[PDB]
């Protein structure tokens, strides 16, 4: 994703950029892309199965 | 219209016939390139690459009165 492109081009662009655009960039993309590197970790019984269906996440107002 | 006693003087006068306004740009046209409807931040972007009508806009008279 990408906010108004002439930021820094245009005029001197707000001291915050960095920490903001890397904490949204790792809640955008970083938690799909761990999520899909967790496992089907399971039993050797043939008995039980764990899964975690990774297109479903979202968070939750801070209490 | 004669009434006059000693010479003009030094700096002859200049007489400046027209409008008196504000910030006003007569010479307007379709410029190829536009800087976002909304942002005001980054039109002046297109102050360094004019529209090659814009590079040398006169005004008012007013303003041209003022300058000389």
């Amino acid at each position: 994703m990408l906010r108004d492109g002439n930021e820094g081009m245009s005029t001197i662009p707000g001291f915050n950029q960095i920490q903001f655009e890397g904490f949204w960039r790792f809640i955008d993309q970083g938690l799909t892309e761990e999520l899909s590197k967790f496992p089907k970790m399971e039993d050797t019984d043939q008995e039980i199965e764990f899964q975690l269906f990774v297109e479903t996440y979202q968070l939750a107002e801070p209490l | 219209d004669d009434g006059m006693d000693f010479p003009y003087l030094d700096p002859p006068l200049i007489c400046c016939f027209g409008a008196v306004q504000k910030e006003f740009v007569p010479s307007v046209r379709v410029s190829e390139h536009q800087m976002d409807p909304d942002i005001y931040s980054g039109w002046k972007m297109m102050q360094w690459n004019p529209p090659e009508f814009g590079r040398a806009p006169g005004g008012p008279v007013s303003n041209v009165a003022i300058s000389h």
